[PDB]
């Protein structure tokens, strides 16, 4: 069982809510904007999770 | 990637404001969706009584 | 013997007609209209089912 591939993404904090999440991209760059996928290159196999 | 993930998309409870310079606009309010979408103007007066 | 070649590729799904099956693309491509045919890549290797 690898461990990486099934432990839950926290993608960011729960919020109080006060003051809100306010997030302020200067440099809007799709990977910045929307997020990215990383993955692993192990003697060239690409793989990911 | 070789086949990567198949990620479900993330829901965007956000809203967007985007800041620019009035000539900034013209670029972005070509598009319909963009009234739809955009539909608040917080225009900026630059001078002050 | 690759039981992954030979499944019934289930394309589509039973509809009644009532509603009608009615898709929309907000954007439609090639890959979206038509479909695409994915490929798997096992240390370097291709392969597709």
């Amino acid at each position: 069982l690898d461990p990486a591939q099934w432990r839950p993404n926290l993608l960011t904090s729960s919020s109080s809510g006060t003051p809100p999440p306010i997030v302020y991209e200067p440099y809007a760059t799709a990977p910045r904007l929307f997020g990215r996928l990383d993955y692993l290159v192990d003697r060239g196999v690409w793989s990911t999770n | 990637a070789p086949a990567g993930l198949e990620v479900e998309p993330f829901p965007i409870q956000m809203q967007v404001i985007l800041v620019g310079t009035p000539e900034a606009f013209e670029g972005l309010e070509e598009d319909p969706a963009f009234s739809e979408l955009f539909r608040i103007r917080a225009e900026f007066s630059p001078t002050l009584p």
